[PDB]
């Protein structure tokens, strides 16, 4: 369960 | 020594609008109370959890001005049972008395001087949105707000100005898997507006009021520490989430070129059906997308498997991609069109779902491995 | 044999709904979470059990291949709930798993074979008689609410179903929790001479009531021994163990000598009690009735919230009386009555009260006071 | 909170 490629945090 | 006579229906409606913000249980008892403050021909009901505060006012011929606080859910439950079309006398003898016909309550109360109030704040930005517009913006974004304690800065909506070829007011919410973005042309008065994170609980209570309100104007005021919404006779004031919202633009995949079109109701119902075998240990659904065709599969090693197949419009390279089935249903439920359109890339890239009926709304959903 | 059946979704859903609720969700023995599906000779039978209560329902189906299988019951119910009304469902076993096909939707469910499922010997019953479903519903409606749910009072956790050898035989049901008691009589049908007095468990009563709430036509065949009772109605059969205990000598608590009569408007009394009891909490639900000529006052006190009072007109010509009751129990009994007039036969402040609709003669309620 | 005078039980 990958996260959205949010910077930071993903 | 307060003494007021109120119409049951008006009072029940007004108490219903404020009592929802208090928590039923509190270690500081007065925070479970509603402040009833009667003066100058009007009664103000106030409730707070210290972070969010709501006031509602209504005009009343007051017999003796004064104020008192009383437990809010108990008062609401009492008034619920008092007859439609009765009068209620609320009074304090120098306990609050509630009299309705032969029914008389004496409730343990606490004084106004113990109720935590705020000064009328100083706001650097003030502008107006229609109630239906604000409701639309929140309806687009509320579902995607994080509830996770470890991602505190995602536990609200990022409310901010965007300097595009048109100046826009934008709301973004994400929980790290789903993201929602909605824009409108910025209203006048938002020059210099700070970008702020509106807390999840404030959004929820504001939503409850907006749904109970036909068209009127909402005055929005904000600072770097508070935001306030005024509409009709209600004022909602909230602290902000003191955090840094992530650089969300980096997750929105405007380059995806594999277009999938499904019938939204048929897709939603099929996902609902195959997800019946899942539990909380995993909600993945695998989408096997080929020309003109979508197959759905859910496998639960503790129960079995579930498959379905839908017609689709799809002319790109075949793709197998997985999503959380509940999150797919959440985004499908945001839409109103007969068709639902996914713009896809490969199996581990976020999907883009636009609203065919609202060009200014978009949704992003991260896949899961299948 | 490997079952293959095609069934109407709506028919299957209705029948499954009748059997699946017997399964306990807190249950941990895997076979007991399943419904048995048994297809043979133009009929499909669904069976569920918790070992104390068993329910079966059957319906007519053209069977493609006879066979049986057991399937997790809540999962199967949730699946069928989402399949479209007016569709067909193919249920089939291959060479322990069951396929469910509806349109393009296809489930493969992990199952357990019929041989694992509990099956009883044929019931042996010494007593067999019939009641209309509507009459049985009336008897249970008069008494179910008063059944104990306290684990420390297990033989109060059901209804005492017994014969009263009056001039005309009566069939009587009594339930009590030690505070409320309900008693209903009818003229006994034929075939109940010699019927033992038995305690029908609370769960069987509740499941029977859920079926009866649908307003079932025709008669119920009731069969019993001193160990089991069976209700057959429509295409449904309920078989329950009986509670293994002796019911109390409940006739000792029914006050037939009370000599103070209070009549109130039932709706006005119920609404007033409802209002003043709003302030009660876990400490208790006492409401004090102060009864005077022509007048009833109600008072509730709760140290965590305050006080509440109300007043009603009443018909009362006896010595004034202050008497307390559990307000929820008063509302429970007021809810049982159908007439505008609620009558209390009272004695002193700590003696049981006899309550009834001013009209009727077949049902009575008893309620113990509380101190105020 | 007395019980009904049930024999046995109270």
């Amino acid at each position: 369960v990958p996260t959205l490629p949010l910077v930071p945090x993903g | 020594h307060m003494r007021i006579t109120v119409d049951r229906s008006q009072f029940f409606k007004s108490l219903g609008r404020v009592h929802r913000v208090v928590e039923r249980r509190n270690t500081v008892p007065i925070l479970s109370n509603v402040l009833i403050d009667a003066e100058n021909g009007s009664v103000q009901l106030k409730a707070t959890d210290l972070d969010l505060e709501v006031t509602e006012s209504f005009t009343v011929n007051i017999e003796k001005a004064g104020a008192i606080t009383v437990p809010a859910y108990l008062l609401y439950d009492i008034v619920r049972k008092l007859p439609d079309g009765s009068e209620i006398v609320l009074s304090v003898d120098e306990a609050m008395s509630i009299v309705s016909g032969c029914t008389h309550f004496q409730l343990q109360c606490l004084p106004k001087i113990d109720f935590p109030e705020s000064l009328p704040g100083q706001f650097g930005c003030r502008f107006f949105l229609s109630a239906s517009k604000l409701k639309h913006l929140l309806d687009c974004t509320q579902f995607a707000i994080s509830t996770e304690e470890t991602r505190y800065y995602l536990n609200g909506i990022y409310f901010h100005i965007v300097h595009d070829d048109v100046l826009k007011l934008r709301l973004v919410a994400t929980d790290g898997h789903r993201l929602a973005q909605v824009d409108m042309e910025a209203p006048s008065g938002v020059d210099g507006m700070p970008g702020v994170i509106i807390p999840r609980k404030a959004v929820g209570e504001l939503q409850k009021l907006l749904s109970e309100e036909i068209d009127g104007d909402v005055c929005i005021e904000l600072s770097e520490t508070k935001i306030r919404f005024s509409l009709g006779s209600v004022v909602f004031t909230s602290k902000l989430v003191d955090g840094t919202f992530p650089d969300y633009q980096r997750v929105i995949p405007l380059g995806n070129d594999r277009k999938l079109i499904v019938n939204r109701q048929d897709f939603s119902s099929a996902v609902d059906r195959v997800s019946t075998i899942s539990n909380d240990r995993g909600r993945a659904v695998k989408l096997t997308i080929e020309h003109g065709q979508l197959k759905l599969v859910v496998n639960n090693p503790d129960s079995g498997s579930a498959e379905d197949q839908l017609a689709a419009t799809y002319t790109s390279e075949p793709l197998e991609i997985g999503f959380n089935s509940r999150y797919l249903l959440d985004i499908a439920g945001q839409l109103s069109s007969d068709e639902m359109v996914f713009m896809l890339s490969d199996a581990v890239a976020p999907a883009l779902i636009r609203d065919n009926n609202n060009a200014e709304v978009l949704y992003v959903l991260m896949p899961v491995r299948v």
